């Protein structure tokens, strides 16, 4: 069925990184023409920002440039997050998405908290 | 999009 799997909560310390493990099903049934988008969000209640966006980047947030990178295989259905160069601003909650159809697309409501430490 | 709104 459809879901993704990560950790629920994970820590780093400032200034270094953190790699947020990530792996995503959906039914066989499955569609294959989206080329599959995948799509990390911070905060996705409040001021929902893009981490990254395999569509295209232009919609990911000046606040992400260059400081997430997705590190994952559509093929093997990885979404690892990575995040370059920490900063306390980065802790709350990243919350991945895929898009393989305009109709077929999912959300992962559990998300994972991430807080930066020292 | 639908589902959650926002
Ligand atoms: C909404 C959505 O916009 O995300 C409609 C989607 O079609 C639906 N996906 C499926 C497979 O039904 C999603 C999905 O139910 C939620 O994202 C689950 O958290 O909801």
């Amino acid at each position: 069925t459809w879901g993704v799997s990560s950790p629920k909560n994970v820590q780093g310390l400032s200034g270094s990184c953190l790699l947020i493990p990530c792996i995503f099903s959906y039914p066989a049934d499955v569609p294959v023409s989206n080329g599959i988008t995948a799509i990390w969000y911070y905060d996705y209640s409040g001021k929902r920002q893009v981490v990254i966006h395999s569509g295209d980047p232009k919609l990911v947030d000046k606040r992400f440039r260059g400081r997430a990178e997705l590190m994952g295989n559509m093929d093997h259905k990885v979404c690892n997050l990575l995040l370059k160069d920490l900063k306390p601003e980065d802790s709350g909650t990243y919350n991945f998405r895929f898009e393989i159809s305009d109709s077929n697309r999912w959300l992962d409501v559990k998300g994972t908290t991430v807080t930066v430490t020292t | 999009g639908h589902t959650w709104g926002h």
